RNA sequence: GUCGUGCGUGGAGAGGGAACCCACU
């Protein structure tokens, strides 16, 4: 649900917990695109 | 898709690929054909797939594509390649940390 | 980014020559216009589509992401 | 903390290390050539192994051409000698890799388990629309069929159904991923596996990041460190040894870097090694050995299970871990083998919950078995494996640091498997070898010409003289006159009671004696069609025979158990000579009696051995790799009390060595002559040959 | 010219300004 901007890594984050990556120190907590279906065209 | 071009602009670099055309007349428009979900009978459905590995970054080409609907014998859809070395169009380049999945129905 | 699938005036297909058109330049020492002629680019819109463009693709993948 | 961080990097750049352009160079090469070369680039490109290196990028640039030309030349031997049995799959979607295609296909469990697939093997597909289904498939319609592409197999996952999803990771350039259309049939075979080749190329690309990479590029060991001689005194009593087995085990503890220790046969090479060891866990400390043969690891593994003696010579067993499978392994050091000892450490609706459940057990056992390895691992103290082995993956996941690293007969093995279990922060390496033992088992000519075969122990030795040992204590003196005064001309001197306690009861018998010459007067030897092997039925009776004269005549009198070895420079020979044995005795050979290879016997050590000559033919003209000095000497610095050589006079008289050990052999009246059943009285057939051919 | 070798997994509703700094016709 949640993935670390330098680690880059999974972590699935609940409501009322730290929004801070568990390997490292940072915490801008970037979020993976979402998992709906997605349609574009060239035109 | 995770490189660091655009959904928009990585779909409109792959629309301007030449694919192959030679069986056009036997090929049916979509609009006109009673069909459902893009049907092969009116469309050909490719998928691309690429991503690097630790280094050396990967550069997509045409000849990545590779065609998934039946084209019941027809040579039709296949991707142009018209350089000495045969690699074909470049499309985009991917990171070891970049991945990139995606189909095109043409 | 990438250098252009088609040229914007003609449509002629481009992209394919890029690397053959960056490795004339660096293995065989050519001059822009030789290297251009060579690869079989006759009208100029597609040689100022070549030579005037910039690989910021490259300066992207620099980056971690 | 910097000095931490940075060897913490460096640790983590040699154990991971990138595989691609091994890969790229490999898969580019085509299956169906034939040709002593991967390619037709000009020969100047590949150069002699340099004594002195400028730098690492100098090593590796000559190092990496000589490594593509073995793995083209064990490729085309695979390819010729070894038949698997080919397969059929389907073609899936196709994924953009770094200058790689990865393709899934689906294939069956049972065909897999059949061909032995495993994430770390090579195979080479083909397309063949005329194929018959009917028809039998095999290696020869891959080299008929010009469509042949390389592939290596990344990973195997089990699918539902029976269903093995296959990833196979191929060049991109290669035409042949024209035929990869989806769902199509292409016929996969393997080829060859690259495990060893993988980590020797890691240990290449890593070798600048080594601690020793400057010693080892500069071939120059450690100048010798003076140390008292009270204390050799003290380790010469504390281990019973002589004076310079004590002052070269000093010098190498005492010095870091490269020690060499160059000891002929029988000079207690392995016990200097073994009291090494002993020193060092006397004055935590892990030790990683290494021998290039798997015979050598299980017999010092079985030599420490007897003990090891510290300085004021009490002895203490400390905990050996043997990194290797079962099946290689010998069954007597079973025990020691890691995976048992990991064994001994720990050993609608419904349907969906009880899968969940099985999936949840099945994981805590095998996270119970990671940690009970990991403990194993970290406990124990002395790490024995080989060379290729020694760069498991366990091992680099782990992370473990190996301060002491020992190479056993550093002579039969190349620089890289020789530095492979160096990339674990090695600081200290002791190698054990002498120079005149049976060189790297290369299958290149080529490679050999152009210094391949040239160990590091040699490279080393060239530049600087390692501690000699002059003094044997295995060889019986009367076997040892030829190889000393032939192979070494002197400067190996018998040990004071070696013949007296070498005295054996069937010694007194005539037919058999501590050294004797067979000649198979009537003996063929018929050459395998596929693996070029030749292997004569006649040596093998003949040895049968004397066996079987032996146990008769000393039964009971005498135990036999692990003391009778035979040795034949075959494979093909020595897998008929046992199962042969098996046929004729039973079970009794799986104990009583040893089968092994001249290279792979190299450092065993028995009471009786026999060594089986193959060309028993004259008209052959030819003696093959048995000419070389090298391969003789090892062969007779096996036995220990009884030698017995197998062959034909006449075939092996043509070349120069064998000539002189049949004359030498004249000399001392041990010349014999043998052929079927000529130890028994009742066949009198073969008391008529030899009475004719004298 | 035949030689070694690595691994065991159901319907529903709904409030924000005042200032500052730029740009275009
Ligand atoms: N000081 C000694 N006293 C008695 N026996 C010894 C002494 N030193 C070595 N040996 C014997 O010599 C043998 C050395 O064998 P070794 O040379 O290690 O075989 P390989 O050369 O095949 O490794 C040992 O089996 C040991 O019994
Ligand atoms: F030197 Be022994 F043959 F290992
Ligand atoms: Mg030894
Ligand atoms: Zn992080
Ligand atoms: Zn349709
Ligand atoms: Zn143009």
């Amino acid at each position: 649900k949640y993935i670390c901007a330098e680690c880059s890594s999974k972590l699935s984050l609940s409501r009322t917990d730290a929004v801070r990556c568990k390997d490292c120190g940072h915490r801008i907590l970037l979020k993976a695109r979402t998992k709906r279906l997605v349609q574009f065209e060239a035109r | 898709n995770t490189t660091v071009l655009a959904d928009e602009f990585i779909a409109h670099r792959l629309g301007l690929i030449p694919l192959q055309s030679m069986d056009i007349e036997q090929l049916e428009y979509s609009r006109d054909c009673f069909c459902e979900d893009h049907c092969d009978k009116c469309s050909v459905v490719l998928t691309l797939q690429a991503f690097g590995e630790s280094e050396s970054t990967t550069n997509v080409y045409s000849k990545d594509l590779v065609i998934v609907s039946n084209l019941m014998g027809r040579n039709i859809g296949h991707p142009i390649i018209q350089d000495k070395e045969g690699n074909g169009v470049l499309i985009c380049k991917l990171r070891k940390g970049q991945e990139l999945k995606l189909t095109c129905v043409a | 980014m990438i250098v252009p699938v088609r040229c914007f005036s003609c449509g002629k297909v481009v992209g394919d020559k890029w690397e053959s058109y960056l490795n004339l330049l660096q293995e065989d020492e050519l001059d822009e216009g030789t290297a251009l002629s060579r690869l079989g680019l006759k009208r100029y819109c597609c040689r100022r589509m070549i030579l005037t463009h910039v690989d910021l693709i490259e300066k992207f993948l620099r980056y971690n992401p | 903390a910097e000095l931490a961080k940075q060897e913490l990097e460096h640790m983590r750049k040699r154990l991971n290390v990138d595989m691609n352009p091994l890969y790229e160079i490999i898969l580019q090469w085509d299956y169906t050539r034939n040709s002593e070369y991967p390619d037709d680039e000009p020969i100047g490109n590949y150069s002699d192994v340099k004594d002195f290196f400028n730098s690492p990028a100098d090593y590796q640039k000559v190092m990496k051409p000589l490594l593509l030309l073995e793995s083209w030349q064990g490729l085309c031997s695979s390819r010729d000698r070894e038949d698997y049995k080919p397969f059929s799959i389907i073609v899936g979607n196709r994924t953009a890799v770094s200058d790689f295609y990865d393709v899934y296909a689906s294939v069956a469990k049972q065909v897999i388990q059949d061909c032995g697939i495993s994430e770390s093997d090579l195979i080479v597909m083909a397309y063949l629309p005329d194929f018959r289904p009917d028809k039998r498939l095999s290696s020869d319609d891959f080299k008929k069929a010009q469509h042949t592409c390389l592939a290596k197999v990344r990973t195997l996952k089990n699918t539902k159904g029976g269903n093995v999803d296959v990833t196979l990771r191929i060049h991109r350039n290669h035409s042949f991923s024209k035929f990869l259309t989806l769902r199509s049939e292409i016929y996969c075979v393997k080829v060859m596996q690259m495990t060893t080749i993988e980590r020797e190329y890691s240990t290449l690309e890593g070798l600048e990041y080594y601690d020793l990479v400057g010693q080892i590029l500069q071939a120059k060991p450690s100048p010798p460190v003076n140390v008292d001689a009270a204390e050799i005194e003290t380790v010469k009593k504390s281990y019973k040894l002589n004076t310079s087995q004590a002052e070269a085990i000093v010098n190498s503890v005492s010095k870091e870097g490269f020690s060499l220790i160059q000891g002929p046969p029988g000079t207690g090479k392995t016990k200097t090694i073994l009291g090494i060891i002993g020193y060092f866990l006397s004055t935590k400390q892990k030790i990683l050995i290494c021998a290039p043969s798997n015979a050598a690891v299980d017999e010092i593994c079985l030599r420490l299970k007897s003990g090891v003696y510290d300085k004021q010579g009490h002895q203490f067993k400390p905990q050996l871990v043997r990194v290797g499978r079962s099946d290689v392994v010998n069954v007597a050091i079973k025990d020691l083998t890691l995976e048992e000892l990991v064994d001994k450490r720990i050993g609608g609706r419904d349907r969906d919950e009880m899968r969940e459940k099985n999936s949840v057990n099945y994981r805590n056992r095998d996270l119970d078995r990671r940690n009970a390895q990991a403990h194993i691992l970290a406990v124990s103290d002395i790490i024995c494996s080989t060379l290729s082995g020694s760069a498991h993956d366990v091992l680099a996941t782990m992370g473990i640091k190996f301060d002491t690293v020992i190479i056993d007969e550093a002579c039969q093995c190349t620089e890289l498997s020789s530095i492979i279990p160096l990339r674990y922060g090695g600081k200290r390496c002791i190698m054990v070898g002498d120079p005149n033992q049976l060189p790297p088992t290369v299958l290149s000519g080529a490679a050999s010409n152009f210094k391949y075969n040239q160990s590091l122990f040699v490279r080393m030795e060239k530049n600087s003289s390692p501690y000699l040992l002059d003094v044997q204590y295995r060889m019986h003196p009367s076997i040892s006159k030829f190889p000393s005064s032939e192979f070494y001309q002197g400067r190996l001197k018998d040990g004071p009671g070696m013949d007296i306690l070498n005295k054996r009861p069937w010694h007194q018998l005539e037919p058999l004696a501590p050294y004797k010459f067979f000649d198979i007067i009537s003996g063929r030897q018929e050459q395998n069609a596929k693996t070029m092997s030749y292997t004569n039925m006649e040596e093998i009776r003949v040895a049968i025979e004397l066996v079987d004269y032996l146990f008769r005549k000393f039964d009971n009198k005498i135990d036999f158990t692990g003391k009778i070895g035979i040795i034949s420079p075959y494979r093909e020979q020595m897998q008929k000579m046992r199962k042969e044995f098996a046929r004729y005795f039973g079970g009794m050979i799986n104990k009583s009696i040893d089968f092994n290879t001249i290279d792979g016997f190299q450092g065993q050590e028995k009471e009786i051995i026999l060594i089986s000559c193959v060309r028993a033919d004259d008209t052959k003209s030819s003696v093959g790799f048995l000419k070389d000095f090298r391969r003789m000497n090892v062969a007779l610095t096996r036995a220990k009390t009884s030698i017995w050589v197998l062959g034909h006079q006449r075939s092996l008289a043509k070349s120069k060595l064998w000539r002189d050990l049949i004359e030498d052999a004249k000399d001392r009246s041990c010349l014999a002559y043998a052929c079927s059943g000529f130890l028994d009285p009742r066949n009198n057939r073969a008391q008529s040959i030899l009475r004719k051919f004298n």
